[PDB]
């Protein structure tokens, strides 16, 4: 799976988490087996204005 | 006092059953021995422990 976040939000992407991203955008299983992999993308994704 | 052999059978089973019941109230190092506390105060990942 893949998606864009702001740099605050990383902590909600863990097994069985809660909060607006976990509960209203993208929910991991409570017994999720896998890896979560992320990077700052300011250079790829930000724009002036 | 004469029927000691029979009265002791009743007394030992009364002590065994009452001790087995009183152990429901013991914490065993958990946050509470009242299960409804854990089922209302904690999220699943903590409540499982």
């Amino acid at each position: 799976d893949s998606f864009v976040i702001r740099g605050d939000e990383v902590r909600q992407i863990a097994p069985g988490q809660t909060g607006n991203i976990a509960d209203y955008n993208y929910k991991l299983p409570d017994d999720f087996t896998g890896c979560v992999i992320a990077w700052n993308s300011n250079n790829l994704d930000s724009k002036v204005g | 006092s004469a029927l000691g052999k029979l009265q002791d059978v009743v007394n030992q089973n009364a002590q065994a059953l009452n001790t087995l019941v009183k152990q429901l109230s013991s914490n065993f190092g958990a946050i509470s021995s009242v299960l409804n506390d854990i089922l209302s105060r904690l999220d699943k990942v903590e409540a499982e422990v």
